[PDB]
RNA sequence: GAAUCUGGUCAAACUUGGUCAUUUAGAGGAACUAAAAGUCGUAACAAGGUUUCCGUAGGUGAACCUGCGGAAGGAUCAUUA
RNA sequence: AGGGGAUCGAAGAUGAUCAGAUACCGUCGUAGUCUUAACCAUAAACUAUGCCGACUAGGGAUCGGGUGGUGUUUUUCUUAUGACCCACUCGGCACCUUACGAGAAAUCAAAGUCUUUGGGUUCUGGGGGGAGUAUGGUCGCAAGGCUGAAACUUAAAGGAAUU
RNA sequence: CGGUAAUUCCAGCUCCAGUAGCGUAUAUUAAAGUUGUUGCAGUUAAAAAGCUCGUAGUUGAACUUUGGGUCUGGUUGUCCGGUCGGUUUUUCAACCGGAUCUUUCCUUCUGGCUAACCUGUACUCCUUGUGGGUGCAGGCGAACCAGGACUUUUACUUUGAAAAAAUUAGAGUGUUCAAAGCAGGCGAAAGCUCGAAUAUAUUAGCAUGGAAUAAUGGAAUAGGAC
RNA sequence: GAUAGUGGCCUACCAUGGUUUCAACGGGUAACGGGGAAUAAGGGUUCGAUUCCGGAGAGGGAGCCUGAGAAACGGCUACCA
């Protein structure tokens, strides 16, 4: 998530091992590395052009999206940097030969390349452990605007 | 079979087969919607809008002759309300009965009755919501409800 | 109709309502509260040893009159004390004060058999040895 | 509400079988219930049966020549696994000769031994003797 | 490089309290069941000899009785005009 | 807790009746009955029949509305209403006769369309006692309410009909 | 049952049942449609909340590509055994597919192989021929890849891949039979040789075919599609 | 910082989150989990300390040495019994 100035805290924040020579001059100035993902996803133009930092973005980062591959709807954004996913599916009860409603909510990263709101369907990928109970990394935010283009009513 | 009473009623109007023009009408479908526009710029509820143009003129309905809804018809031009009419309505019930029950105290029946509408305007907020007529956070209370009557 | 519901998504209701009912089922109840272990004077087990304290004759319940011949017995195991029945016609003079007892459960599943009012268990050996065994003289009781 | 449609046709053309009637008058009138017709008629079940236009869900005519005795829904939509069928059938049809269980598979509505033929199974429907 | 030794750290345990859980003595008290040749009536079952019930309140030796409202599971499917 | 307090009347007095009779019957009679602010949350709060929806069988009634009758009367001349009369129609409180369906039967147009078993749903029951008790919550100023056991006990308790 | 004829006690004799076994106790399963998903009851037997509102839950009207035709693969019945009790076609069938054409795209290209002739470049090895093929500039690409570009998302169902062995179901096999075991079997009885199969488990994940059923999504300040 | 390495695993500074009527948390288990077992129309119900596979433990709790591997107990150190 990120929220404004990047050199925010007690340490200064660079991307590890990349270094900007302060004698020839370059065009960014500061080297920004990246990376795609794989798996078909696409890196975002947020994450190449952005000044944000984060070890944990599966992009900028140090963390490899590998294993599983969930998708869900966005529950809780509150905490930085992270989020809360819930993953409704149907549990099969077999002696009654129907379905029970169920939950799970999956803690995961967001990377500050993305915008995300309460509601959004978020594709999320597996990494290595990142906190006590995150192991997953935002890799696509699929509710895009909503209706943002057309909010007001008045033709 | 009715949402708050016991009644089990069925009254209700009969829509004929033929969604083209009625063989005796004339006209224009033109002038239909602009005598509809002229009964919303004077000040009126789609609803009353359709009675009128049943009685006084040649209209069936105006889905019929225009090709159109008159809700529709009045959105076209930027006429539909703040709120729709039906809720409106609704709350505009509930606020006499609100008046009445601050005038009498021990009316329990109409205490009683106040519940139901309020429960039906929570049901058509909800619908609005879901639907996104109605701002997604529009909530209906007391003096908040007496100033959107007013 | 019918009081349940039947959607293809229900399942949780039909569980748990199912669960709640099952209760009301005294059987079920009784293996689940664990009253066999909790109350009941054998500790939910087929047999238990006992020290006979006293032999007391106990009358039958209406239609019959006979005085039955039972024995006041206190359990090895826990201490708590029982009635048992000495079954056939001698038996109650092989008994004595003071011995160890072998009582097995009467056949009702922890109720009263036939008329004998209070009492839910048999005696099965005396010192050791099988009342029956006794009783057909194929053995003797080894004193105490 | 009405909750089921086909469900509500099928109580009423087995209304109208016990009571003797050659025709019935079905009121909402569904894809699925034409389906559901369809299928009894290739078996025999039933006689012509027609679809008046309401401009609004419908209204169907079923002629009945009385072989028919008994239809029924099996409400709960339950997912039948192609070894499953056999059960169901064991269940609810009076012999191991004839009747159908009607089924929606993918492959579209069918009784239950076409299903068979093609090797396809879905959602069960209803049944009919 | 041993004894020894300064700070930590993990941390068994111990002294006095408090707390939850399960047990356990237990002066007394209030029960219910079983056995149903004790005592006082006869409450209910017949219009049970004041029709029964029910909610509730008071009263009593005990069934119970008596208000106020209700119910036939009532002894009435019944009085046109 | 105020106001009201005519009647009727738990308690009480009190006169009979009875072996007893602080019971029925008689005469009085505080509280209550009425009301205003609070509380209480239960009744055989019963149709002892949960709610929504579909379909199956006739018959008259009746209440509410609406249609069509050169139908009757009203009369201030046509009238126009209104009230009737007939026929149809939705909605209601019921009822009558048959069940070809149900059911243990009494009975039931639902208590039907259930071993030819699945329209959607909420709640409740699992022999009789112990017991709507014990206990722990919780709500009540209190009476109480909602929630609610077990040990132990017992071969029956019950339902509808029969002579 | 037993209070003086006890078919029920205690014995004797007969007889019955199971039998190297049979009884008793306490669990537990079937019986129990007395826990009910399949599948129960609730007017009177236990049981419909006093009544209404109401969030979760469960459930929820109908409606979008249907119809035709043209060929083309099978698969069993038939029509004879055309045959040395088995095996090949036709007269024929229903049944399961495939390609199409019907106002029809089935994700689209940036390219690799364009198999093939839509071809026609010399026209003929040659029965009087459009039987047949040495043969290469324009070019059908589905015959496959290797890369983009993004693909409404499910539930459901399909075939596949995985669900250790033992156990279970089960093929083979005279442990003398059987429970078992994984052995064995055939010789000249000089050495040779079958074996040690299969099938299940559905919950979850993975793979693919399907597109009925059930849901979700798109163009209404068009900031929509080419 | 520590670790073989990931990680509130621990420390500092900061933020206020995380779970829950689709039962969190707490309580019980006469609970080791599974393969499986008993029953046996179909659906189920009950059992699985126990020969195979996982996991724990060596009276209870800690703490470590040696080592590729142990927080080992037919290793050691302590405390409690
Ligand atoms: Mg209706
Ligand atoms: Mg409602
Ligand atoms: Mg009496
Ligand atoms: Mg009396
Ligand atoms: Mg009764
Ligand atoms: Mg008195
Ligand atoms: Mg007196
Ligand atoms: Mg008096
Ligand atoms: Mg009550
Ligand atoms: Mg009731
Ligand atoms: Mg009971
Ligand atoms: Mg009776
Ligand atoms: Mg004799
Ligand atoms: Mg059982
Ligand atoms: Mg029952
Ligand atoms: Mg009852
Ligand atoms: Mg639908
Ligand atoms: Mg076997
Ligand atoms: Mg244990
Ligand atoms: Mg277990
Ligand atoms: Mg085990
Ligand atoms: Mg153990
Ligand atoms: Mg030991
Ligand atoms: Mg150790
Ligand atoms: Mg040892
Ligand atoms: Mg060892």
């Amino acid at each position: 998530s990120t929220e404004l100035t990047v050199q925010s805290e007690r340490a200064f924040q660079k991307q590890p091992h990349i270094f900007t020579n302060p004698k020839a001059k370059a065009n960014r100035k500061t080297k920004r590395w990246y990376k795609n993902v794989g798996l078909g996803f696409k890196t975002p133009k947020t994450a190449i052009e952005g000044s944000y930092i984060d070890k944990k973005c599966p992009f900028t980062g140090l963390v490899s999206i590998r294993g599983k591959i969930l998708t869900g709807t966005v529950v809780s954004t509150r905490m930085h940097r992270t989020i809360v996913i819930r993953r409704d599916y149907l549990h099969y009860v077999p002696k009654y030969n129907r379905y029970e409603k169920r939950h799970k909510n999956v803690p995961a990263h967001v990377s500050p390349a993305f915008r995300v709101q309460v509601g959004d369907i978020v594709t999320v990928g597996q990494c290595r452990p990142i906190s006590k109970t995150v192991r997953f990394n935002v890799l696509k935010v699929a509710s895009a605007t909503g209706k943002a283009n057309k909010q007001f009513a008045k033709f | 079979g009715r949402m708050h009473s016991k009644g089990k009623g069925m009254s209700s109007s009969a829509i004929p087969y033929s969604r083209n023009a009625p063989a005796w009408f004339k006209g224009s479908s033109d002038g239909v919607v602009e005598q509809i526009i002229k009964y919303a710029r004077k000040g009126l509820t789609p609803s009353q809008i359709g009675v009128l143009l049943r009685d006084a003129h040649g209209v069936t309905q105006a889905k019929v002759i225009t090709g159109n809804k008159i809700l529709r018809i009045l959105k076209s031009n930027g006429l539909a309300p703040e709120i729709p009419e039906d809720l409106y309505f609704l709350i505009k019930k509930a606020v006499s009965v609100r008046k009445h029950l601050e005038r009498n105290r021990k009316d329990k029946d109409a205490k009683f009755r106040l519940i139901l509408i309020e429960s039906r305007i929570h049901r058509l907020a909800r619908y609005y919501r879901t639907v996104s007529v109605l701002p997604p956070n529009w909530k209906y209370e007391s003096a908040t409800a007496s100033a959107l009557v007013n | 109709g019918k009081g349940k519901p039947r959607g293809l998504n229900s399942a949780r209701k039909l569980r748990v309502h199912r669960r709640n009912n099952r209760w009301a089922e005294t059987t079920y109840k009784k293996r689940l509260l664990g009253t066999a272990f909790k109350s009941s004077p054998f500790g939910g087990s087929s047999h238990a040893k006992g020290i006979v304290l006293e032999k007391i004759g106990i009358e039958s319940k209406q239609p019959n009159s006979a005085i039955r011949k039972c024995v006041r017995v206190q359990l090895i195991k826990n201490g708590k004390k029982v009635t048992a029945f000495v079954p056939n016609d001698g038996c109650l003079n092989f008994v004595d004060e003071n011995d160890e007892v072998l009582l097995a459960g009467f056949g009702r599943k922890g109720k009263a058999k036939g008329d004998i009012p209070g009492v839910r268990f048999k005696v099965v050996k005396v010192s050791g040895v099988s009342l029956l065994a006794l009783w057909k003289e194929k053995k003797e009781k080894p004193r105490s | 509400t009405r909750t089921s449609v086909l469900a509500d046709a099928l109580n009423a053309i087995n209304n109208a079988e016990k009571t003797g009637k050659r025709q019935v008058l079905i009121r909402p009138s569904s894809k699925v219930i034409i389906k559901f017709l369809q299928v009894m008629q290739k078996h025999g079940y039933i006689g012509e049966f027609e679809y008046i236009d309401d401009h609004r869900s419908g209204k169907i005519v079923v002629q009945l020549n009385g072989r028919l005795n008994k239809c029924g829904v099996i409400s709960p939509r339950f997912n039948v696994k192609i070894a499953d069928v056999e059960k169901w059938t064991a269940n609810l049809l009076p012999a191991r000769q004839f009747g159908y269980v009607i089924l929606t598979t993918s492959a579209g509505i069918m009784d239950h031994e076409e299903a068979h033929r093609k090797h396809v199974s879905g959602k069960i429907l209803g049944f009919v003797y």
